[PDB]
């Protein structure tokens, strides 16, 4: 039961409505859960972006976007999604071994 | 140095070193150790793909190192609950890191700890190339149906 | 000036065995039978509703010769003969087309595209290249590292002086040579069976030598610069280099010749022969 | 380009003097020339069932020769 | 007459009279001499083809799972006594045993058995094959595309457990990835000659498999001719 | 995304980045529908997301050369108790053969394949000249016929 906020594209009032999702990652997630005894929930990003640093306030304060920012802010706990691996994110987050080259 | 990943080149007497994108490396070789003959001597001078990774990492994280070859058991193959070679040398604290050709798998992720992979690898297939042929219906290609 | 490569300009000469080359040696037999097949099959469908005439017509529509005068009189035989003619057209069309396709792609070789050519990066015994021992080129290659293997290869062949390397390239004892451009370009112009590969290498400039701190330095290095605006060096240039006696452009696609069309003339001779036999058999059958 | 012509003359001569054995003395060169380049004009072509084969051999040669020419010439047209 | 004129001169014809028709026919002949030229010309384009490497999937395709449909050539080979076999020996045990008649020695004795027609394919580690593909000059021997490798693992650095050095070497290697240096070493060391594209190879002789199409139509016309001979021969009541 | 992160902190691609800034899109679901409409001419993304396109649809195709290398991964806050068990359970799924099963179930359909785009056979719209000339020949005949009857 994918709990998605994006009933409509950004630029319009959002009415977070239940949806359902599937595919590669959901199957992998279910395997992990059976292996390590979780109980999960899933909610789609409210940004529709992957995430990167950017200046704000017309200032030099550096903040992130999208799902990465939703993790660092504790808003999320785990990013089970197609997220790449780079240096610039590795300094705030813990990356598992890669599961698709 | 069981790979074209790292190469050893026998020491040069023309100068005494290599110094051309290379690095020295020991081999405390023991052999015919029936008379307690003390081992060790400078074997070939080293260079290769993993070696360059090594150098650039060392200059970026500011340590220094001491390269030396293995003696027995090219890679890690457990025998009687013991590790021989490039993985023993890490589990017996006779080393700190091991670089070169060294894959990743559960069987090793309990003894030693692993870095981030810097190459892809795995099982894949080789084939030969088939020459170019002509369709059995070539002689109808050059004119659309209408004409 | 700079550095370039000096290779032998191959003379193009088309490879072709004989006229059978565009057909698998079976297909000749297949048509040589199917002709008679259709011949016989045609001979029937006019009787059951002229045999030699039918055979002529059949074996003569394909050959495009006008010989042969009969014609199917049936309906069925006409419907056959039409598509027989069509198929005969297809055969010759395909033969000449595939021949054209082969004759385009038959081009001799590929000149070395410079130093970045991988054909040089890997040493092979089927490709030897050298320079002159104890010069500036080996100084350039030694203290370079990406050319470690290159140098490791050259050490076994380097020559004594370009006057030997040129006479060794024009004898196919060598396959390349590297030197100062302004010394090679004078070769591609005087002789014209050698030609270079264009790409300009490590850049330099010739100069004069004097022991360090000599009283003559400044005046000499001034008198040079005078000779580059009054126009003196241009005069020396034109007097001694830049003859352009031979020029190259678009090496020809190697016209055919007498030594590969030899098949068809053999077959027409053999036709002459067989005639002197099969003539008398007529007189006999008379 | 001239071996063609010499074979032409030879075959013509032997053709007529083979035809002699069982109106056709110089009309040959006409016929064969036409056959080499392409069908030009009616011709009082042979009799003599042997000659009816020499001519066919020549025709085959022609259908191969024209093909070689048209083919190789299509190479000299890419500059 | 016109059919003959379109394809080529076939037979004598009682061709025209009627000095007007003696011009319509000539117009048709001109059209024919242009039409045949267009055909012969454009067909000379369809006779220059490129090399062809088969689009085979990974180890999972039919060509190894059911290696008995096209029985003769299925020759999945390997190298004995090594880490390569065990992964096969634990997921395709039957397909492991089948390979028993294909054990090579070393790796060169296997790369050669693909240029002398003794073997179909070959199974080994990726990153060593790739570098070995860039070795031979006979580019008729080139592996399949990536994204099909079976057990995707990597190459790593061994660190004594629990050390503090680990985090820093990780960030450093991701750095080397980040600024394109890795491609420099990779290109200098591994990637060799055979990063090339398939050639335009001139055909060999046309062969019966190629030209079968014309013969089938010839035979079909023979049959239709027979059929018309039969239909007309139905006229024995009139 | 990560691609602009790769291009920005690169310098040899300064002009490249300077060009892209004016057009970048919101999500690949828009970039694909914008390429298949000829509003764009290229697109750069993660290979394993493009390859699924060249196979499902088959009027798009990629240009082969493999770029900056990476690998997908899972994200957890730094120093979480779950790290080691997760990164182990992954490695199990690469020798038992699980990820291969997921692969085959979801990607790798190869429904459409490309090879040696044809040399573009002729058609009805360019041979139109000769048919025009034979028609015109038909016409002129109906004129020059009567002139015969006259000259008779
Ligand atoms: N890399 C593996 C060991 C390992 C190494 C090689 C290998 C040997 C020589 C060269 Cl030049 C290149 C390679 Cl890749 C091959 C295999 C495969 P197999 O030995 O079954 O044939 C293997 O497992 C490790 O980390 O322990
Ligand atoms: C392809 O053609 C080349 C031409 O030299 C030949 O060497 C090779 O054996 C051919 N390969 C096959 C599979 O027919």
């Amino acid at each position: 039961i994918c709990t998605g906020p994006n009933d409509t594209s950004p630029g319009s009032p959002r009415h977070t409505v239940p949806q359902c999702c599937y595919g590669f990652c959901i199957d992998l997630l279910i395997k992990l859960a059976r292996t390590m005894q979780f109980t999960y929930e899933v909610h789609l990003v409210a940004d529709g972006k992957f995430g990167t640093q950017e200046r704000v306030q017309n200032s030099n304060k550096k903040e992130w976007n999208g799902m990465m920012g939703e993790l660092l802010s504790g808003q999320a706990d785990m990013i089970v999604a197609p997220l790449t691996i780079n240096n610039e994110r590795a300094q705030y987050i813990e990356f598992s071994k890669p599961f698709k080259y | 140095e069981e790979a074209p990943f790292v190469i050893v080149e026998s020491v040069d007497p023309l100068s005494g070193t290599c110094m051309r994108n290379t690095v020295p490396c020991q081999k405390r070789i023991i052999s015919e150790n029936k008379t307690d003959e003390e081992p060790g001597y400078i074997k070939k001078c080293c260079k290769g793909f993993c070696i360059d990774i090594l150098k650039k990492i060392s200059k970026s994280v500011k340590f220094t190192y001491d390269l030396y070859l293995v003696t027995n058991g090219k890679h890690g193959k457990k025998i009687n609950g013991t590790w021989n070679g490039m993985i023993g040398e890490v589990v017996m604290k006779r080393a700190y890191m091991a670089v070169g050709s060294l894959t990743i798998n559960e069987e090793r992720s309990e003894v030693v700890d692993f870095s981030v992979p810097f190459i892809e690898t795995g099982i894949s297939v080789m084939v030969s190339r088939s020459n170019g042929t002509v369709s059995p219906s070539a002689f109808l290609e050059p004119f659309s149906a209408c004409v | 000036q700079g550095l370039t490569i000096l290779v032998k300009k191959e003379i193009p000469r088309s490879t072709l065995d004989s006229f059978m080359q565009p057909f698998q040696s079976t297909l000749w037999l297949l048509v040589g039978l199917s002709v008679h097949v259709v011949a016989v099959m045609l001979y029937l469908l006019d009787r059951f509703s002229t045999l030699s005439s039918a055979m002529w017509f059949s074996w003569g529509v394909l050959l495009n010769s006008g010989i042969g005068e009969g014609a199917p009189r049936s309906f069925s035989a006409r419907i056959l003969g039409m598509v027989w003619a069509g198929f005969a057209m297809i055969i010759v069309a395909s033969y000449t087309a595939n021949l054209a396709a082969f004759l385009v792609l038959d081009r001799p070789e590929e000149r070395i595209t410079g130093i970045n050519d991988p054909r040089l990066r890997n040493p092979s015994d089927k490709f030897i290249y050298a320079t002159v021992k104890q010069s500036s080129v080996d100084i350039y290659f030694r203290r370079q590292v990406e050319l470690s293997t290159m140098y490791r290869h050259m050490e076994k062949h380097n020559y004594e002086s370009a006057a030997e390397a040129i006479q060794a390239v024009r004898d196919n004892k060598l396959h390349a040579f590297i030197w100062d451009s302004a010394v090679l370009e004078f070769e591609a112009s005087q002789k014209c069976d050698l030609v270079t590969t264009g790409e300009l290498f490590f850049r330099s400039g010739f100069g004069i030598g004097m022991r360090k701190d000599s009283p003559w330095k400044q005046q000499v290095s001034l008198s040079i610069l005078k000779s580059h605006e009054n126009g003196f060096m241009e005069d020396l240039d034109k007097t001694w280099v830049r003859y352009q006696e031979c020029d190259s452009r678009s090496n020809a696609p190697a016209t055919l010749t007498c030594e590969n069309m030899a098949g068809v003339f053999m077959l027409v001779a053999g036709g002459i022969v067989a005639g002197i036999f099969l003539i008398f058999i007529e007189i006999a059958y008379k | 380009w001239v071996m063609m012509f010499v074979m032409l003359l030879i075959v013509s001569a032997v053709a007529v003097f083979v035809f002699e054995y069982f109106f056709t003395i110089g009309k040959a060169i006409w016929l064969l020339w036409g056959l080499v380049f392409n069908n030009s004009v009616p011709v009082q072509n042979p009799k003599g069932t042997t000659s009816k084969i020499m001519v066919s051999v020549w025709a085959f040669f022609a259908v191969i020769f024209l093909a070689s020419y048209t083919a190789n010439l299509a190479a000299f047209m890419i500059q | 007459l016109l059919w003959g004129l379109v394809f080529n001169n076939s037979v004598p014809v009682q061709n025209p009279k009627g000095t007007t028709s003696k011009i319509m026919v000539s117009v048709w002949a001109f059209f024919a001499v242009i039409f045949l030229a267009s055909y012969t010309a454009n067909l000379a384009a369809f006779m220059i083809q490129e090399e062809y490497v088969d689009q085979v999937s990974g180890l999972s395709d039919k060509k190894f799972q059911r290696p008995n449909d096209f029985s003769p050539p299925f020759r999945f080979g390997t190298v004995p006594n090594g880490s390569t076999e065990r992964n096969i020996r634990n997921n395709y045990a039957e397909m492991h045993a089948y390979m028993g008649k294909f054990n090579q020695r070393g790796v060169d004795d296997a790369l050669l058995s693909l240029k002398t027609g003794k073997l179909d394919a070959f199974i080994y580690d990726a990153a060593v094959l790739n570098y070995m593909a860039g070795r031979d000059e006979g580019c008729k021997l080139v592996t399949i595309g990536s994204g099909k490798v079976f057990a995707s693992t990597g190459y790593g650095i061994a660190i004594q457990k629990d050390s503090g050095w680990k985090r820093q070497v990780d960030l450093a290697i991701l750095q080397l990835f980040g600024d394109g240096e890795m491609e420099e070493l990779e290109a200098l060391w591994l990637t060799g000659i055979c990063h090339n594209e398939k050639n335009e190879v001139m055909s060999s002789q046309l062969d019966i498999d190629n030209m079968a199409g014309v013969f089938y139509m010839l035979g079909a016309a023979m049959a239709l001719s027979l059929i018309t001979f039969i239909s007309e021969h139905l006229f024995y009541w009139q």
